[PDB]
């Protein structure tokens, strides 16, 4: 019987990874040999060693039947070891907890409180779709008990069952009725959590759960009245978890009703001024109250107080405080949007902050605060941030800029220029999915094509390694070859487009090693469409298509073969299927 | 052309570093550990690392990674040879290759590193020569390094001139799961521990097939090594001219010649394995070993390693000859036999249970390898003719040599 | 070492 | 600590100074910034003890760049030590002078370098050559002004063959960084002198001697034959680097050798045993040997025609070694050893390495495509891998089957039924697209092609651009071939890819397909379902210009990376 | 004695080769 | 609720692990490795808040061993820090001068305390003395 402490000391004494792995394998072999004989005296030590090995990163598949056998045992230590094994190495996808349902049912009616509490905790931690179905009745039976130490466990089990089985919440409607007068803080917190979970799961109980708003307000006022707490009072805040739960319930209760907001308006006003945010608990309580006020139909004074609190917390030098303020501002973007414009300087400064989370929050706030009047002004700031942004934020910044241009672009020409600049500067940071959106936007716009075509031609000849920019340029060329070059049928004066540079660029892109088979297909389609779109360069792309028909790629080879067949046998019918594609939103 | 050769540790700490060219910053060693960790986690780890424009070639040592950072397109083979020479010198000077000796002989280690190479070009590579000029417990450099004979120090005097040779034979057999041997190559090893007085020039002579054909005696048993590599002291000119193995023997144990040719004979030990593995119920090990070697030769310390199941437990061994021990660390059962006479037939019947829960991922089928080693056996049949020991002073030498046959890459593919 | 030190130092 | 060390170093006790030096060396090795104490150790530098002198020189070299100003108080000490009677002291002083990265330090060391250039001691000569090479690398203009090129060139034609090799290596290094003007190339007498001293050179000197011959270009068959004969004994050297250098020199000389003469045949015959010996080297050099074999394989593939058993990957071989062995087997694959290659691939497909399994599958597919005699064997192996019930193995088999169908689909109709029901629920794009293309192109031996394509049409609008294009092509091919059972399927595909498809290329392809269908369905068979020409597989052989350049660069870092020497340096 | 084959005396050259 | 709470040392060794979401063993190991790398590759002025995988990855270690939590974006950020501080205080009170060495030896006790404190990722014992008394009573049972 190797003790857990001895195994830990042996593991710590190993230095090399191979030696530690060998020691773990030897310990697992010894444990398996002991379990194969059906040992029950030193089962706790073997279970502890197996759990330690599993936590270190060792396989524990063979240590599954032993945990199940120890679960149905009678020893308190053996029962605890089995419960720990079921919670740690037992999961819904494991499939070994199916036989544990009988053990849980047998232990659900156990007289000992530790066994019943441990079983309830294990069921809540490892809640399954089928385990809850056969254990829903047992959970509801314990919900009506008067045990303060077991009331919280029953509430947690009911919440876990509701989360795993949303259709089982109908049986908990009468079990939690008349449970707002619990003296114990834990029982009251469990009841509040269960009520909030029921309200969030379905809105049918919102009206039924909204009648207890005066009781919750009275409880919150009574808790606030006693500013000290021998139990649960940490950092000068008594029952911070209870206060947070009450604030969350108030924010989620009556979010679209005036009576609920009016009833809790006085409580929110008292909390917003009777709470000190010097400590972390006070700051969290203030943030929760501000979020509840913003998410509910509160008064103008409450909204002003929440905005002032958010602004004060924004100037706090604490990284956590700054992140909380940024999150609150982002959440209160649509609501109190005009009042959020006063923090434009703070949002801009947060982009240059030395915190990754703070910088991300500032960027999100700036993106969400872009309107139809500050979009033009904020475009330069967004471009500067994207140019000098982190590698993980350059793609996000480019996506946000593109979304702002497509949603609140001041003009098509300005939006087109911004998109072209983003494509040129984004390079490999432009998402491939945004390429279809850019193509659709270009196709929809039929007023700015000559300038856009010229810009695409200029950006294509300089560089071709950018997959999104290259694809956009190829699509633009295929769509507006007739407008990119004017009077290019024969030799003319030296212009930007001579009817031969585009074909050479397309051939280089198709034959260039920097092709992912997607831009090559777009280039081939553009070249095929240019046979009818452009009448200057003719009789030359047919040879390339015929040669390109033997490509290594099956799809590319088939496309080349089809293009060659169309050029050699459907020359008169080439223009019959080269019509412009329809433009739709 | 490595910029600087340094010795790392298992935790990424550099035990000792010595820049040779100065073109690579010493701070690049810190990024070597993250690069190695990323390569290992993605399967792209290689001995020759690449940190931007500077390549950090590292060799997995006993306890530290001998990382030799380089900047230009230096000779990778030359860098590897220099690293191997440095490792050999460290092993000769220090019996242990770990962090205990890295930080215990720094005063002499720095001097040895400085004297070994300068400006990225190694200069001193003889362990005896290095020890004769740099010691951990200084005179002018020895004339042996400057002289042509850098592998035989002059002036050595001994009471008796005795040389102990070792005919090391490595029997490597690559038997696939189908029962056929794919890679069956035997690599010879002629290593002699010469301990005499002076600098005698050994005149190696054996029953070589090429030599017998050249001399007209190509009718008896002659060893035809496909690849023959001479030692550093061995003169390549004589061997290319008329196969004359004439060279000055070194002071101590050294490898003069190492034959390497394919083997077309039957394996010395024929091992057949039977896997009566039930579906999560039990496992059967029908391992039968047949001695294909001569009955007059006994395979001492024969250990036929049979890989058992990874999750197998409670195993029972039912064999006839040889003790069978299951090592959980190795995850296999080795059929260890103290003495294995030729022609012996050992049958074993393993039986062990398996866990009810099936394994989440497969563990593979490692090949079964044996550790048979039968000394005084010459499978190749090559017999040494004579050893021409000539000294300027004139003495009667009494060279000795022993033939040892062992199992090298004798791995049998699992079913 | 750094492991024997208290998590909160109280 | 620091104050106590400074006080100990500023004392007149030799034991205390030695203890302080040892403590400073230990602190520097442990990661302690001891550069602040360099000026204190400057006074305690001229010491009779050689152990303290070496430590002081090492500290100055490691603290020269950090404190260049404080290094000006060591020029006199270096000058005094450069005339020390002990050869070891002179060599250490020469090494320290060249190891000090001081712009103003090497200027005053030119006189000591010139004095030590003509040192009689071979170790002293080697140290002087190394110092001259270091000075030239640090300052080429200073080396040219000092006129050390003439001294380096004359060192080759003198005694001290190890010193001669060191001087030759230094001259090659200087010319390597030189712009090729005023090269140090030698006439055939110089090559003969180097070859004569090659046999007396040490292990390190042999590489330097062989490096010079790598740049020399033979112009006569007799000279090339003599060079090959001289380099032949180098193939029987225990040094892996020396063997690799000799092999590279022989390969370079074979470029001007005549195939009619028997010298080329003898060199090829003697090269195979060298390759076999190198293949059994240490794992660190195994990758280098594999890279060298691959580089020389494209030049003389007939040299290792019979070297196939050694190409098998060992059980204990590393992942890089296994990959190199697989690449060598793929490049050296032939119909003579087709069965052995298939057996190795089948055995290699049972390993637990996903990357190794994928590499083995790719090698098997490449062997099947390159050699059509084993097309049936490759198809059987792919079918067995698919039936093995491995997700990665199944995907690899599907990819191999799709590649073979596009390459050799004339006799690939016997696997459509087997591949029709082959656990097609895999969502891997590489396998899904290959299966869709196979179904579309081979929609003749399967009577439920429309039913199979119905399952893949549920998420055609959101599967992938390439996957959507492949599905549309397969639907179009099925409609062209059998439109009675796919008349509605083609219309549904056109509607999904034309109205619900926002992809530009995909939308254009769908519009083109719809236009072709609505214009002339008969012409769609000759336009869409046309007989494609032979697929031009990408050749894995490097360009002849790069192969010739890579022959000269043997054993360098570029050979392992398979990149040009100028495309990998910074 | 010694494991791996007892040491045996070696000649000087091939006496039958002259 | 808290999706997963794991205690990882500065060197990367994990002293605790408790995930309230059923995930594959390989996926769970990959997630733990990514969390350790993010925490190990983060400075002391990052606010101890990371939005990784849309989860409030809050890292706040008062000693060499650090602690990480993963909660949904539906509650205040300071609540997680307060809960972590309360749990640390309760563990210190239950053990007495809790160190890294005692955590490894008391892995079963730490797991039992965590289970008795928070079940399913939600707070189960708001008070600090009631939970300690319950843990002591359970331990005294045998």
């Amino acid at each position: 019987p190797i003790r857990l402490r001895e195994l830990i000391r042996t593991i710590r004494t190993a230095r090399t990874q191979a030696e530690e792995r060998e020691m773990i394998q030897k310990e697992c072999a010894a444990i398996r040999s002991s379990f194969r004989e059906e040992d029950n005296t030193y089962r706790c030590r073997n279970v502890a060693k197996l759990l330690y090995m599993h936590m270190l990163g060792y396989p524990a598949h063979f240590g599954q039947l032993e945990c199940l056998k120890l679960i149905a045992s009678q020893k308190f230590t053996d029962k605890r070891i089995g419960y720990l094994g079921a919670m740690l190495l037992l999961d819904e996808r494991q499939d070994v907890h199916l036989l544990m349902t009988n053990c849980i049912k047998n232990d659900l009616n156990h007289s000992t409180q530790f066994v019943q509490g441990l079983a309830l905790c294990t069921l809540g931690c490892m809640g399954s779709s089928e385990m809850c179905r056969d254990l829903a009745g047992e959970v509801e039976k314990l919900l009506k008990t008067s045990n303060s130490y077991l009331r919280k466990k029953a509430a947690l089990c009911a919440v876990h069952v509701i989360r795993k089985v949303p259709e089982l919440m109908e049986m908990f409607l009468p079990a939690t009725k008349n449970l707002l007068n619990e003296k114990n803080h834990g029982v009251l917190h469990t009841s509040v959590v269960l009520l909030t979970e029921m309200c969030e799961r379905s809105p049918d109980m919102l009206a039924h759960f909204r009648k207890l708003v005066p009781q919750l307000v009275r409880i919150l006022k009574n808790l606030i009245m006693s500013g000290y707490s021998p139990e649960h009072d940490v950092s000068g805040i008594s029952d911070p978890f209870l206060q947070v739960r009450i604030l969350r319930l108030l924010r989620i209760l009556g979010r679209n009703d005036d009576d609920s907001s009016e009833a809790m308006n006085d409580i929110l006003a008292q909390v917003a001024t009777n709470t000190e945010t010097s400590k972390n608990v006070g700051n969290a309580i203030l943030y929760e109250t501000v979020l509840t006020i913003m998410d509910i139909k509160s008064e103008s004074g409450l909204r002003v107080l929440a905005i002032n609190i958010l602004g004060r917390f924004l100037l706090n030098n604490d990284k956590n405080i700054r992140y909380v303020a940024l999150t609150s501002l982002l959440k209160t973007v649509q609501t109190d949007h005009n009042a959020v414009q006063r923090h434009r300087s703070t949002i801009v400064d947060c982009l240059k902050d030395l915190d990754v989370s703070i910088k991300r929050r500032a960027m999100e706030l700036s993106f969400a605060l872009v309107n139809g009047n500050n979009i033009r002004g904020m475009m330069k700031e967004l471009l500067y941030f994207l140019d000098s942004c982190e590698p993980e934020f350059k793609a996000d910044c480019a996506s946000g800029i593109f979304l702002a241009a497509e949603k609140y672009a001041p003009s098509k020409r300005w939006h087109i220029d911004t998109i072209m600049r983003v494509l040129t500067t984004a390079g490999s940071y432009v998402r491939d999915d945004a390429v279809p959106n850019l193509i659709q936007l270009i196709t929809n716009s039929v007023e700015m094509h000559a300038y856009t075509v010229q810009r695409l031609y200029k950006a294509i000849l300089g560089d071709y390694s950018q997959q999104p920019l290259v694809q956009v340029a190829a699509w633009c060329i295929g769509e507006y070859g007739d407008l990119l070059v004017s009077g290019q049928c024969e030799e003319e004066e030296p212009i930007q487009v001579t009817e031969d540079e585009v074909l050479d660029i397309l051939e280089s892109v198709l034959i260039s090693n920097m092709s992912t088979s997607v831009t090559r297909g777009y280039a081939l389609t553009a070249i095929m469409k240019l046979s009818t779109r452009f009448t200057c360069t003719v009789n030359r792309i047919k040879k390339v298509v015929s040669i390109y028909g033997s490509s290594i790629d099956v799809e590319l080879q088939q496309r080349a073969v089809e293009y060659n067949a169309l050029f050699k046998k459907y020359d008169h019918m080439r223009s019959a299927l080269l019509e412009r594609m329809p433009v739709m939103e | 052309s490595a910029s600087a050769v340094y010795v790392l540790d298992l935790k990424g700490k550099v035990l000792i570093c010595r820049n040779y060219r100065g073109d690579v910053d010493m701070s690049e060693v810190e990024h070597f550990m993250p690069i190695l960790m990323e390569k290992e986690e993605e399967g792209m780890l290689s001995p020759i690392l690449a940190h931007g424009g500077v390549r950090f070639m590292w060799i997995k040592h006993n306890n530290l990674y001998l990382v030799a950072t380089s900047k230009k397109n230096a000779c990778v083979s030359l860098v590897f040879s220099f690293l191997y020479k440095v490792v050999q010198v460290f092993s000769e000077y220090f019996k242990e290759l770990e962090e205990e000796s890295i930080r215990d002989n720094f005063v002499i280690i720095y001097e040895l590193l400085d004297e070994l190479m300068d400006f990225g070009y190694p200069q001193t590579t003889d362990s005896k020569i290095l020890q004769e000029y740099i010691t951990q417990e200084a005179p002018r450099p020895p004339a042996t390094v400057t002289n042509a004979v850098s592998w035989r120090s002059e002036g050595i005097k001994y009471r008796k001139n005795e040389v102990f040779l070792d005919v090391i034979e490595a029997v490597n057999l690559l038997v696939s799961a189908n029962g056929n041997v794919l890679r069956s190559e035997i690599v010879g090893s002629i290593k002699m521990r010469v301990f005499l007085s002076g600098m005698p020039e050994l005149r190696l002579g054996l029953n070589d097939k090429v030599l017998f054909d050249n001399t007209g005696r190509g009718k008896s048993k002659s060893v035809e090594l496909e690849d023959v590599k001479f030692h550093q002291c061995v003169r390549l000119s004589r061997f290319e001219n008329d196969r004359t193995i004439s060279f000055i023997p070194p002071d101590g144990e050294f490898e003069l010649m190492s034959y390497r040719l394919n083997t077309h004979v039957k394996p010395l030990i024929w091992i057949e394995s039977v896997i009566e593995k039930h579906s999560h119920s039990r496992i059967e090990y029908m391992v039968k070993a047949k001695s294909q070697f001569k009955r007059r030769s006994t395979a001492n310390n024969v250990e036929i390693h049979i890989p058992v199941p990874n999750d197998a437990d409670s195993p029972k061994f039912k064999t006839t000859v040889g003790s069978v021990k299951w090592v959980p660390e190795n995850s296999e059962i080795v059929w260890s036999v103290k003495s294995f006479p030729g022609g012996k037939e050992y049958l074993m019947r393993a039986h062990f249970g398996l866990p009810s829960v099936e394994a989440e991922d497969k563990e593979g089928k490692p090949p079964i390898s044996v550790k048979f080693e039968i000394p005084y056996f010459t499978t190749s049949g090559i017999q040494v003719r004579y050893l021409k020991i000539i000294e300027k002073s004139g003495y009667q030498a009494l060279p000795w040599v022993r033939y040892i046959t062992q199992n090298g890459d004798y791995q049998l593919r699992t079913q | 070492k750094g492991e024997n030190t208290s998590l909160l130092h109280p | 600590e620091i104050f106590e060390l400074k006080a100990e170093l500023n004392s007149d006790k030799k034991e205390k100074k030695k203890e302080a030096v040892k403590k400073v060396i230990a602190s520097m090795t442990v990661g302690k910034d001891v550069s602040a104490l360099f000026p204190d150790v400057v006074n305690c530098m001229q010491t009779d003890n050689l152990e303290l002198k070496k430590l002081v020189y090492l500290y100055l070299m490691n603290y020269a760049k950090s404190q260049p100003d404080m290094a000006i108080m060591a020029v006199n000490t270096f000058v005094k030590d450069c005339e020390d009677p002990n050869p070891l002291i002179r060599a250490l002083a020469v090494r320290t002078m060249g190891c000090i990265r001081v712009d103003k330090i090497t200027e005053y060391l030119c006189e000591p370098l010139r004095k030590c250039l003509k040192d009689e001691d071979p170790y002293v000569r080697k140290t002087a050559a190394v110092c001259v090479a270091k000075l030239h690398d640090i300052n080429a203009q200073l080396v040219e002004d000092q006129g050390f090129l003439d001294t380096l060139k004359d060192l080759i034609s003198d005694s001290n063959p190890m010193v001669v090799a060191n001087a030759v290596a230094a001259l090659s290094e200087i010319a390597e960084s030189h712009p090729s003007s005023n090269l140090l190339d030698l006439n055939p007498q110089s090559i003969n002198k180097l070859l004569t001293a090659l046999n007396e050179c040490t292990e390190w000197g042999q590489i330097f001697i062989l490096d010079c011959l790598a740049n020399y270009m033979p112009k006569d068959d007799r000279e090339a034959q003599s060079i090959c004969e001289r380099v032949t004994p180098r193939l029987s050297h225990a040094n892996s680097a020396v063997v690799l250098s000799a092999v590279k020199v022989l390969m370079k000389f074979m470029e001007m050798l005549s195939k009619d003469l028997d010298y080329y045949g003898t060199l090829l015959k003697k090269l195979a045993p060298p390759l076999v010996t190198l293949l059994s080297a240490e794992p660190e050099l195994q990758y280098v040997a594999l890279r060298n074999i691959n580089l020389i394989v494209q030049k003389r593939p007939e040299i290792l025609k019979h070297e196939m058993k050694v190409f098998f990957v060992k059980y204990n071989d590393p992942i890089y070694v296994k990959l190199e062995k697989l690449d060598i087997m793929i490049r050296l694959a032939s119909q003579a050893n087709i069965a052995q290659v298939l057996a190795e691939l089948r055995e290699y497909a049972t390993e637990v390495d996903v990357d190794f399994v994928r590499k083995a599958v790719r090698a098997i597919g490449r062997c099947a495509i390159k050699v059509e005699q084993s097309a049936e064997r490759c198809v059987s192996t792919l079918l067995d891998l698919i039936q093995t019930k491995v997700n990665y193995v199944v995907q690899e088999a599907i990819v191999v089957i799709k590649d073979i169908f596009r390459k050799y689909p004339n006799k690939y109709e016997s696997v459509i039924a087997t591949l029709c029901e082959n656990l097609d629920s895999l969502d891997e794009p590489e396998a899904r697209a290959a299966m869709i293309w196979i179904v579309g192109e081979y929609a003749e031996r399967i009577d439920n092609a429309d039913e199979l394509l119905e399952s893949f049409l549920e998420g055609f609008h959101d599967k992938s651009t390439q996957v959507q294009l492949q599905l549309l092509t397969a639907i179009v091919k099925l409609f062209l071939k059998k439109p009675t059972e796919t008349q509605e399927l083609v219309q549904q595909v056109l509607s999904l890819a034309t109205q619900d498809s926002d992809n530009p290329d995909l939308r254009d392809r769908g519009y083109i397909y719809w236009r072709l269908l609505s214009t002339d369905p008969v012409a769609a068979k000759e336009v869409v379902l046309a007989e494609k020409p032979l697929i031009s597989e990408e050749t894995d052989l490097i360009e002849p210009t790069l192969l010739d350049e890579l022959i000269c660069y043997i054993g360098t870092l570029a050979s392992v990376y398979h990149k040009p020497p100028s495309a990998f340096v910074e | 004695d010694r494991k791996g084959g007892s040491y045996s005396q070696a000649a000087g050259s091939d006496s039958a080769q002259s | 609720m808290i999706h997963f709470i794991l205690l990882f040392s500065r060197q990367g060794k994990l002293r605790l692990q408790k995930w309230y979401i059923t995930l594959p063993d390989k996926e769970r190991k990959k997630i733990t490795r990514e969390i350790v790398q993010i925490i190990l590759s983060r400075g002391h002025r990052t606010s101890s808040f990371v939005d990784w995988k849309e989860l409030k990855l809050v890292y706040k270690r008062y000693a060499s061993l650090y602690f990480c939590c993963a909660i949904e974006n539906q509650d205040n950020e300071l609540l997680t820090l307060e809960i972590v501080h309360r749990y640390v205080e309760l563990l210190d009170k239950y053990f007495g001068n809790v160190c890294e060495l005692d955590i490894i030896f008391n892995f079963e006790k730490a797991y039992f305390i965590l289970d008795e404190f928070i079940i399913g990722g939600e707070i189960q014992e708001t008070s600090k003395k009631i939970a300690v008394k319950a843990i002591e009573d359970s331990d005294m049972l045998q």
